Order: C-alpha cells, then structure tokens, then sequence
C-alpha cells in the first residue's frame, strides 16, 4: 500500500518548448504528490475535518463515497527570468511552484 | 485542547522524516487491527493530528472492513498496543 506522499517531478524548460523565452533557470523540481488516501489518516497528512468525514464513508461504501485526494498542501516560491514582453527582459516570483509537504483533502 | 508535542510510535503510517520508527504530533498516537480479504489481519500505528481525531479515534460500527483503532495522549504509549476486533 503506497499511502500519500511527495514524489519527484522535474521541470525541464526546454522539455516544455519554453527554452525560446525564458531565460533562468533552465529546470527546477517542482516534486508531485500521489497515493491512497485510506483510513486512518495519519498526522503528516494533516486532514480537514471533511477530508475524515469523506473517507471514513468512504470506507463504508465506496460505491457511494470516493476516497480523498493526494495534493499539495504546502509550497514554495521559484523566481524566473523570461522575456515574453516583445522582448523586454522581465524578472518575476512565482508563488507554489515547488510541493513542500502532501495531505489528503 | 491541543498537545504541544507528543511521541508515538509508528507502523505502515510513519511520515517521510520518522527516526527509530516514531513521529512527532500535537494530537494523539493510534494502533489499529485491521482485516484482510482471506482474513488476514495487519497492525498499524502512528500518529494522528489533533483536527479530525475525534472522528478518527470513535469507530464507524460501519466500516465495509472489520477494524479497531485506539488512540491515547502520553509519549510513546501506542507502542504495545493490541486492539482486538469487535466480536464477530
């Protein structure tokens, strides 16, 4: 049973056919979060109240409930250099660009 | 009210970061009987977040699996811990 948790993803800007326009940095790890959300839920996965309701019904009749979901719950800032701008050089902070921590929501 | 910390030991349910198989929390430790489809049965245990564990720690009488969990609120006191199932 592989429960909720961070797995790695790598950005690669070039990958993504955006090496024409943004400058810095060529890749970062963005990571992804993937797995089962069963019954308990234990603390790392820091439930809301609904996300506990849901799956303990969940686990009562899953025809009639699905599960919770894996996702993000915590993230970081990647600050990017790109152009874009008819070419006007532009330098920009874009929040929740990297999963710090996976919950089940 | 909410534990500024406490220890529990962990099974099947450890965060990424657990040392000595144990995790670190502010609501309580659990273990847990659950059943398997030939009747098999495993132990887990960790550690539960406050928010939600009044939910988690009561039993759905409801559940599609036969299970049994327990919580309790002092350091490491999930560890030799033997919930039975409920009878049959």
């Amino acid at each position: 049973k592989a429960r909720c948790s961070r797995k790695a993803l790598h950005v690669n800007f070039k990958d993504m056919g955006w090496d024409d326009w943004i400058i810095a940095p060529l890749e970062y790890e963005a990571f992804h979060c993937e797995g089962l959300c069963e019954f308990p839920l234990a603390s790392h996965l820091e439930p809301t109240n609904h996300a506990v309701i849901q799956t303990l019904m969940n686990s009562m009749d899953p025809e009639s409930t699905p599960p919770t979901c894996c996702v993000p719950t915590r993230l970081s800032p990647i600050s990017i250099l790109f152009i874009d701008s008819a070419n006007n050089v532009v330098y920009k902070q874009y929040e929740d660009m990297v999963v710090e921590s996976c919950g089940c929501r | 009210d909410t534990l500024p910390f406490l220890k529990c030991y962990c099974s099947g349910h450890c965060p990424d970061d657990a040392i000595n198989n144990t995790c670190i929390t502010n609501g309580h430790c659990f273990a847990i009987i659950e059943e398997d489809d030939q009747g098999e049965t495993t132990l887990a245990s960790g550690c539960m977040k406050y928010e939600g564990s009044d939910f988690q720690c009561k039993d759905s009488p409801k559940a599609q699996l036969r299970r049994t969990i327990e919580c309790c609120r002092t350091n490491l006191c999930n560890q030799y811990l033997q919930p039975t199932l409920p009878p049959v």
